[PDB]
């Protein structure tokens, strides 16, 4: 019954194919792309910003705050890299386990098929043997022996 | 079973992959019986 | 044939070919190996009849003999009744 | 050669038979039913201008 | 359609092969600060480097290369899901073929039962007639 057997593979696979982690990874990747984008945007914007000014002095505080913000932004970049990495590693685990289930079923079904085919070969061989047997020995024997018993009836009747 | 199964399933016995067992191989004719027991009364 | 000298002993049943005593090592599925007299007789009977995939269209297009024929003699009847 | 016989009939003859015939792969030419009516007669008649 | 066995065999073989080629996601890097500017200048000072030098951080480059590689690994995960669904469909088809073969086998088996009981009857009757001739 391989048709309601591989239907259970199709059922078990997509319901151990957890949708939450995947939607989450999609969203986080989208966010990190938007982030690199706004990063280049800020690059060009600050370029034009210095472009003006050049006589509006930058106070000490400003420069201190700027160094601080730069460290904080490198830190947030590492944070988002880590989040995406974690989600992707989890997805890899789930996918590998699904692949394991699939390969197990495949090989198990392969072996079942081998068994069925080998039983076919054996039963078919025995069929050949027995049919040959009857069509030669058995059949000849039966016919000639019935002929002999008919001759026997004949002689016994001619006698009585 | 016979020769067929006891050669291919016992010399190998489910083992495999590095074993390789070795190579496979007056006084003319009278219809009267001349009796073994020489008692004249034995028949 | 892949090495001379010694005779075949078993059977493969995945790729249908005779297996010798040195042959199962290069067989990846080594189990599904049987002796080599029984497979022989079985294949004999099996072939003896018409082969199975050959009998796929030993019964598929014999109705297509008749579908072409029932229209062929249909045109024969139309042209004959006009002759 | 039996396994090669299996693979031969599965590669020369494994596809579906492309000799499709019901009434429609045929063109519209094979739907007509010829008839032929008329009457010949010999007459010893004038020509009647 | 000859031996679903060998076909599913090659299928699961491709499976093993690709399945096992492991791929490790890009590694994580030192929490941004590292090596910490304050300490970098100290290193650039206890080196006795002839040419005066500055500390050019690259954290950003490493981080964006990691972004790209993680994007590539997500694409790999998608390809994996797709191949898994393909193998599932292939299994469906091979299983239909196999239900066919199992029916064939059960049938041959019942046919063997029939022929065997038939020859049993025949040989019984044959012994009967032979003994009856021995009597006559």
């Amino acid at each position: 019954n391989y048709e309601e057997a591989t239907s259970m593979l199709w059922k078990v696979q997509d319901m151990a194919d957890e949708k939450q982690l995947k939607e989450e990874v999609v969203k986080v990747l989208e966010n990190l792309v938007r982030k690199q984008l706004e990063r280049e945007d800020a690059q060009k914007r600050e370029a034009e910003e210095g472009g003006c000014t050049y006589l509006l002095e930058e106070t000490s505080k400003d420069r201190e705050e700027k160094r601080r913000r730069e460290v904080e932004e490198i830190r947030s970049q590492w944070e988002d890299i880590h989040l995406l990495r974690e989600l992707l590693l989890r997805l890899n685990k789930n996918c590998t386990d699904r692949e394991s289930l699939v390969h197990k079923f495949t090989l198990s079904m392969v072996g079942r098929l081998q068994l069925t085919e080998m039983c076919n070969l054996r039963i078919l061989a025995e069929h050949h043997n027995m049919q040959r047997l009857q069509q030669e020995n058995l059949m000849p024997l039966a016919e000639v022996l019935q002929a002999q018993y008919i001759s026997l009836f004949r002689q016994m009747t001619q006698e009585i | 079973i016979s020769y067929e199964e006891t050669k291919a399933l016992a010399r190998f016995k489910g083992r495999g992959r590095e074993y390789i067992p070795p190579k496979l191989t007056e006084e003319t004719l009278t219809l009267v019986h001349h009796t073994a027991s020489r008692n004249p009364l034995s028949p | 044939r892949r090495h001379p000298g010694e005779v075949y002993e078993l059977f493969c049943s995945i790729c249908h070919v005779a297996v010798c005593r040195l042959c199962r090592g290069n067989h990846l599925h080594a189990r599904s190996l049987m002796p080599l007299n029984k497979p022989y007789q079985a294949v004999l009977h099996m072939a003896k009849k018409p082969h199975f995939v050959l009998a796929a269209r030993r019964t598929e297009l014999e109705k297509r003999l008749e579908e072409v024929q029932k229209m062929l003699d249909g045109v024969r009847r139309n042209c004959r009744e006009e002759e | 050669y039996k396994h090669k016989f299996d693979l031969a009939a599965a590669n020369i003859f494994g596809g579906a038979v492309r000799v499709d015939v019901d009434l429609d792969s045929m063109p519209a030419w094979m739907s007509e039913k010829f008839i032929l009516q008329g009457s010949f007669s010999v007459t010893t008649a004038p020509y009647a201008v | 359609v000859a031996n679903p066995s060998d076909s599913l065999m090659t299928l699961a073989e491709k499976c093993h092969q690709k399945w096992s080629q492991t791929k490790n996601p890009p590694a994580l890097s030192p929490y941004p600060p590292f090596p910490a500017s304050e300490e970098a200048e100290a290193i650039l000072q206890r080196a006795n480097l002839d040419y005066d030098a500055v500390v050019m951080d690259t954290t950003g480059e490493h981080l964006r290369e990691t972004t790209k590689t993680l994007v590539q690994y997500s694409q790999d995960i998608l390809n994996r899901d797709s191949t898994i669904q393909s193998v599932l469909k292939s299994l469906k088809a091979h299983g239909h073929v196999g239900n066919v073969y199992d029916a064939v086998e059960k049938g041959n088996r019942e046919r063997l039962k029939q022929y065997l009981d038939v020859i049993a009857q025949l040989q019984a009757e044959m012994d009967v007639t032979y003994k009856s001739i021995h009597y006559g």
